């Protein structure tokens, strides 16, 4: 889960490593 | 006295299906009612407030948002906020509430992340959510018999605000909650032939059953791809996530609503592929209140707001806030009268938590997470004509399924295909 | 909760003049706000309800303005039945109250008439010895009253008393006690209280000799 | 309309305190009745209401915990209870009428008050005051009182035949417990030996009957 | 006039590093300097006012910052704000100062989410950054001659804001983005035992070159659990991203650093296991003004804060603080030679950008994408008495690497291992 | 940017009266205010230049206070060269000016004087007439004025101009201007213009017809 | 300390207008210089200011796209250039000093004014006024002038030999882009004839002198 631009509130913790690019 | 009811929407931007524009005529509906009404709270008047939650470009933004709240809030300390809808400009708004011990009303945010109630207090949802979603593929699985194995995969967009993922994620999490199965996911580009083609190759190796959340072009094409790439409907079965029903109109009963007609020149082969697809959308409420109250907004949009609106299920997501606010005065009628104040947050929220309320839409239930339950409906292929139609209900509140019509899902081989075949994978 | 806030603490004006109360609000309140008025010994009265509504039975001179965090109480033709202690308070949620606002009359500044009193034989053969000095027919109320015991600066054994504003010469009334031991007062002889007051050109000293005595 | 209160009791430090108010001339289900306390100094403060026809009550953060309220409708009468008392629990109660209840206007003013009841809670008990004259070494005389409990003591000079220029200053609490005062009075010069002086004090609690010449 | 300065940290808690306990001295010193300094603001007082960035448990969070700072600001409405340190609780104070048009100033947050300027607008990291880590990465690999495939594997723990999650995803962004080399990571939980079994499995299929992010503890358990199953150094290579220097105390001047041994009756495997394990720290300064700096700021904070400091690069954080209040001061006098006011934003952080600064860590370049460039320290375990010590330094302004005294990088075989075998790994 | 309130927007008083001026900022500033006075023909005069200060050659009876986001300037005896325009500037960021307080002396009501005039030959001949009536000599200033013609009204064709007050008798003049062409004079017969001011009972019509003029 | 403008100059619009202020008698790049235009019944408005010795300049948003400040040490003047004109630029501009540089004081007020410039933006030409008599139909006496361009008006009537209680009123700008306004004294109707009433209207733009008989 290395995508980044995901800073817009992080606080969520979620799974979903797999993004793929 | 008054009542002063904030509301947090975009005021301009009149594509997102919690806007203004579609939200405004249900508020002065449900407004008139309440005074049409002498039991709820009699001798009172509510006056709403607006704020707009989107920057200069038009968008949900969650920076715009907050500071609306928080200007909101110093300048006419509402009792009540309502809205946003979108998940990053309605998460911060949550928290302020949640410390300002303000009730907060929304109709959408389905995100997971809002289902902590201790970071998330005195927050209630009488929208459609994400969790009902998997509640009602564990009662399929269920009915099914399929418990070994599931594929997820959703695809990524630069427009949206991660809505697949979002589904995704409260889907996948509910199902390991309930079914405690093996799950696996995968997320690919909304335009890319290589990444379809390395998808198509990885899919046979990794499970049957398969969900897949991607516009229905996207699905239209993966499908065509997947005709000619070895696949058939006696081993796979594909399922679209469609809560809107794009692919389809979802608005009206009595319809066709071929989905693989496009005039391409594809058409026969889009319809032989097709018959290994469902679709699971909303339920659409039938009650004639349903159909006045529809009539009465788009002539009220069209009088006032200068917009024509379209029938579909999008409809139900104004009309769950209109419902909403009714709940909300009924409560405050009954802090009223039980020696109470307007300003008594914690115990409004908790009455109208796990109760059952009459409206528009129907028979509502909010259990004690304040999460209202949702309905679904299951789409399948007629055998003869070949247009989808609707043959699945689900009920959450008593959680069950229903027939229409006594209809039975089509199978090419007469009944659904094991999760894992019997060579493996 | 929401804390209210009243401006001034006090002030003074004559009969037939304009005085003008502000009351301030933490938080925003539209219109919650009721207006108190009690005199001392009294329960208080309901002046003005709704903040722009007038109870029936009050006279018109009354007025109430404002809305949102600032509201004005406005009293015209005072009249000497108008002088008591007023109070705003809001009823939006758990209603609060002001801490008030008196408002009196106003009159010439005037010099005190300081006397003192010897202690008694007998409350020394009981064990303790106390000296008085009063402070009669002075305006304003604000003066400075410091015991002094053989030349020494005494504080934390002393009590002081004002008494209600009078009608007739609208003058105050001060008296200061301090209270010694019985063996304290002996081995001292000379015993005074010094009055400061605006009303005096110098402070004025009121001494006495516990031998001559 | 008619509000009616009854009680001037002294409890110790620990006990409980019931106070009744009545009301009169009006139909007792039909308005909020609040409950007031002021301080001697203070001022006033709000403690809670009770809603009457939905047997609704309303009771402050700080105060909530210890305080009990009741009423009955037959005889049209309420009542509030307070435990766990303390030394700052020394006020002046008031109950009030104010807003009506049929479309749930609680935020109308208190227009009705109750004649109040005094309250003292201290660890003391009743003593006889101590009278003490008060002479120079225009003229001034007076007497002073000291060491009494309770309240009130009435004081008055030369059985009343003398009243003008009578001054009576407040009671003040005393480190030990016990309140003292003194009475002065202003006569001309003239007048020292031409007529006599005599104070009076009266304590109804302690039944203290002392006539003292100055 | 007056100039005011707003500071969000934590006001209680002590176990930051950038916590005020130990950045108020150092506010007090940089402003001393600045009274002092004629040049600076001639004729100018600065003013400071605290706001805390902490709900009642005590640790910062994103919901109590965004609402201090607006109270700060409808308050007082300063000129320009200081931290916070969480990334979580400055970034929306970020956005919020960006929205105002209000310079931002900080030392941490070092998250990939603060590189773009769009959104993260007028905002200036006075701090060390993880970019800077991934181009000591990079150059690293070119000397090495390294450039095929890489291992990454952080580690999962509850109680923090995901400190090796951060690190670990801006230095990957860094080496794609420089490098163009297939990496791959992975998270793994250290509470767990199986993990570490999983972990040791799957490490030989998918790479020899391995970055880990875990604790101290967790990488020494990693490496005896590598030694026994049969890894060995002349195939395999480890790198600890310890940038706080927590396995060798405090990362201080030269002495001998034995972090193999904790009397746990395994001290000779672990010294042997520890024979194929670098650690990649921070540079401290050398020049004398440092060490004074560290001794002023220790006294004061025991004077004015019952607080008792340590030796340690954290020490490293708070003094960047100085440096870079002493550079926006600067810039402010700048503007006020240009005919212009303090109260523009744009100007002053155009100005701090780009410039070459003097100040007791050293001379710091501030790039047009307002980072500042930091030097990196890699340690080396003496083969003699087996003590880890220094060996090669990196410097980010001419992004250059030095050796120690000539100190050789020594390896157990005499080479470094290639990045890939000549059998593959299957 | 910040936007700048003045109150009151205006405001009569007499000679050697106590007068307050109100400033307000939507942001706050700690002491950046700079105070104002202008008289009609005159350039600005500086009085005070930061929140608290006096300027050189200022008389003493200015003061000013204030601070955060609200701020007060003080006259405590006017005086007839006082009577100005007072402006309140920030200048803590980029500088504004207020929307001004016009000051004006206290003076009794009075009762206008209504004059009309008739259009004269020559405006005919020009191919436009021009019809006048005027105010004279009334107190206040406010007014309201209406045209009628045939008993039909008339908007967007008409004029109006007002004077200063005088410094002798304290008055105003308030003359009103309808102009129209030529071809429309014909086709009306009776012009007038109504009049309602404070100081009268009853609004005052004033007429004239075409004919007989 | 002396400030000196020059200039009334009007044109059409689109065209440009310069402003020289001159700040003899003090110490001109020591001190700032703003630039402050005022509408005429709008109110004071800032536009900009210099700094002569460190060459700042600093000018607001609305107003930076099209104007240029310069200023020449040797004579101690500034000038203002204003391009692209349009029918809002009727104002009256000012030039001002204040706030030493020295110092960077910039909040400090302006202290001294300058005379101030009044400039004006119309298309159209100088044409002479037209005066029309008032007679009645306790009366209504004077002259009305109308379609004269630029201002100003000199004195009503009589060349003064009538000024006890005499009223003047403003110009109003008219659509046409002309100005007109008018004077009106009654005297008592008893005199009506006795007394022969002229007033002079005189144009110095237009150089035209008129003469009406009342
Ligand atoms: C000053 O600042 C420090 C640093 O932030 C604080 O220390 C942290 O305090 C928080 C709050 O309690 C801790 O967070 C909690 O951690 C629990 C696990 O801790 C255990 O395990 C670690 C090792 O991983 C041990 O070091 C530790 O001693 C414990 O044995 C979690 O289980 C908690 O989660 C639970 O609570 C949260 C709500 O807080 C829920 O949302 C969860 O669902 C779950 O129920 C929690 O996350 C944190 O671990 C502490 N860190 C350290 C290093 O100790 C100080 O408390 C603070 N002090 C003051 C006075 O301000
Ligand atoms: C999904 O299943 C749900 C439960 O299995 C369905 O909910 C049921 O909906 C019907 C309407 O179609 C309700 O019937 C009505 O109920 C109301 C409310 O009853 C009130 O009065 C009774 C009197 O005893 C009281 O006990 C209740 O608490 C209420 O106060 C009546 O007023 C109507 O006359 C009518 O009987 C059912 O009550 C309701 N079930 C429950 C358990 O509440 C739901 O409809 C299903 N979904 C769909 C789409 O059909
Ligand atoms: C209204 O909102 C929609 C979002 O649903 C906007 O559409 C997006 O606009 C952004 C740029 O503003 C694009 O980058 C996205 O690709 C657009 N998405 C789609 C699906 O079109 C739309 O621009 C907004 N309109 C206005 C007037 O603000
Ligand atoms: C890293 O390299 C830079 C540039 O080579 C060094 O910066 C130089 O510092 C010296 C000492 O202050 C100056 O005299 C030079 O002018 C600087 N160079 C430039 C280009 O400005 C920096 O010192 C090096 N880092 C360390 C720790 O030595
Ligand atoms: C409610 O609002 C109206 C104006 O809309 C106002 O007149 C009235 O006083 C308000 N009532 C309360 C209780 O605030
Ligand atoms: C600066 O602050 C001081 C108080 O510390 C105050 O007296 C002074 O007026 C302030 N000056 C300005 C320009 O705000």
């Amino acid at each position: 889960c290395f995508g980044g631009r995901m800073d817009r509130i992080g606080a969520q913790s979620g799974l979903g490593c797999n993004s793929f690019r | 006295g008054n009542l002063t009811v904030a509301v947090v929407l975009p005021l301009a931007n009149t594509s997102y299906p919690w806007s203004w524009a579609r939200v405004g005529p249900a508020v002065e509906l449900a407004l008139a009612q309440v005074k049409a009404r002498p039991d709820l709270l009699p001798g009172w008047t509510v006056r709403t407030v607006l704020g707009s939650s989107e920057n200069a470009l038009g968008v949900c933004s969650d920076t715009a948002a907050p500071l609306a709240a928080v200007d909101l809030k110093w300048e006419h300390n509402p009792a009540v906020f309502l809205g946003p809808g979108c998940v990053y400009a309605a998460a911060p708004v949550g928290r302020f509430t949640a410390h300002w011990r303000v009730p907060l009303l929304t109709a959408g945010a389905p995100a997971l992340g809002f289902g902590v109630k201790d970071e998330y207090a005195l927050t209630t949802r009488a929208g459609p959510s994400y969790a009902k979603l998997g509640d009602f593929v564990a009662a399929l699985h269920r009915r099914l018999g399929w418990e070994r194995q599931a594929l997820m995969l959703y695809a990524y967009r630069p427009g949206d605000e991660e809505h697949c993922f979002f589904l995704v994620e409260g889907l996948f999490m509910r199902v390991r909650d309930r079914l405690n199965i093996t799950v696996d996911h995968l997320e690919f580009a909304e335009d890319d032939l290589s990444h379809y083609t390395r998808l198509l190759r990885t899919m046979p190796r990794k499970g049957r059953v398969i969900y897949i959340c991607s516009s229905p072009d996207a699905f239209r094409t993966l499908m065509l791809l997947a005709l000619e790439a070895g696949l058939c409907g006696e081993d796979y079965v594909f399922f679209h996530l469609d809560i809107f029903g794009q692919s389809l109109q979802g608005g009206q009963g009595p319809a066709p609503r071929r989905p693989w007609e496009r005039g391409d020149g594809q058409d026969v082969s889009a319809r032989q592929a097709f018959q290994a697809a469902k679709i699971i959308t909303y339920k659409d409420p039938d009650n004639p209140e349903y159909l006045e109250f529809l009539k009465q907004l788009k002539h009220l949009a069209y009088e006032q707001f200068n917009f024509t609106m379209e029938d579909g299920l999008v409809n139900t997501i104004p009309a769950s806030f209109h419902d909403g606010l009714l709940l909300y005065i009924q409560a405050v009628t009954e802090t009223l009268a039980h020696g109470g104040t307007v300003t008594d947050g914690e115990n409004i929220t908790q009455r109208m938590w796990n109760r059952s309320f009459q409206g528009v839409t129907g028979y509502l239930k909010i259990d004690s997470s304040g999460d209202r339950e949702t309905d679904f409906s299951l789409w399948d292929m007629d055998p003869e004509n070949g247009a989808f139609r609707v043959v699945l209900n689900y009920n959450g509140t008593s959680q069950e399924l229903v027939a229409v019509s006594g209809r039975k899902l089509n199978w090419p081989l007469g009944y659904p295909p094991p999760d894992i075949p019997k060579c493996g994978f | 909760n929401i804390q209210m806030t009243q401006s001034p603490s006090s002030l003074s004006a004559s009969v037939g003049d304009r005085v003008t109360i502000t009351c301030r609000a933490s938080q925003s309140i539209d219109s919650y706000l009721n207006w108190y008025q009690q005199k001392p010994g009294k329960a208080p009265k309901l002046l003005i309800y709704v903040a722009s509504s007038l109870q029936s039975g009050v006279p018109s001179r009354f007025s109430g303005s404002g809305s949102g965090k600032d509201f004005t109480l406005t009293i015209s033709s005072l009249q000497p039945e108008d002088f008591a202690t007023y109070y705003c308070q809001q009823s939006y949620s758990i209603p609060t109250f002001g801490q008030g606002t008196r408002l009196e009359i106003k009159r010439t500044v005037a010099a005190p008439s300081v006397f003192i009193f010897p202690p008694s034989d007998e409350q020394l053969k009981s064990g303790t010895a106390s000296v008085v000095c009063l402070l009669n027919n002075f305006y304003p109320r604000e003066a400075k009253v410091q015991w002094k015991v053989d030349n020494a600066l005494q504080s934390g054994n002393s009590q002081e008393s004002v008494t209600e504003q009078d009608s007739k010469d609208s003058t105050y009334s001060l008296s200061s006690t301090l209270t010694l031991s019985k063996a304290d007062y002996e081995k001292h002889k000379v015993y005074a209280c010094e009055v400061t007051h605006q009303g005096l050109s110098s402070p004025v000293t009121k001494s006495f000799n516990r031998g001559e005595c | 309309v008619q509000l009616v209160q009854s009680g001037a009791e002294v409890k110790k430090p620990g006990a409980s305190v019931t106070v009744s108010c009545k009301a009169s001339g009006y139909t007792f289900t039909d308005y909020y009745m609040h409950w007031v306390r002021q301080a001697p100094g203070q001022g006033l403060e709000w403690m809670g209401w009770i809603k009457p026809n939905s047997g609704g009550t309303n009771s402050a953060q700080r105060f909530q915990g210890r305080i009990t309220m009741t009423w009955d409708t037959s005889i049209s009468t309420a009542y509030m209870e307070l435990s766990r008392l303390r030394s700052d629990d020394t006020a002046v109660y008031y109950c009030s009428r104010g807003g009506p209840v049929m479309n749930y206007y609680y935020y109308y003013g208190m227009d009705v008050w109750g004649q109040g009841t005094t309250v003292t809670v201290s660890s003391a008990s009743t003593k006889g005051p101590s009278v003490f004259p008060l002479a120079p070494c225009t003229a001034a005389l007076g007497c002073l009182v000291k060491d009494y409990f309770p309240e009130p003591v009435t004081v008055s000079w030369n059985s009343g035949a003398l009243t003008s220029g009578v001054h009576t200053f407040p009671a003040v609490l005393q480190s030990s417990g016990l309140y003292s005062l003194s009475s002065v009075v202003t006569v001309p010069s003239s007048s020292l030996g031409t007529k006599t002086y005599t104070c009076n004090v009266d304590h109804k609690p302690s039944n203290t009957k002392v006539d003292k010449r100055v």
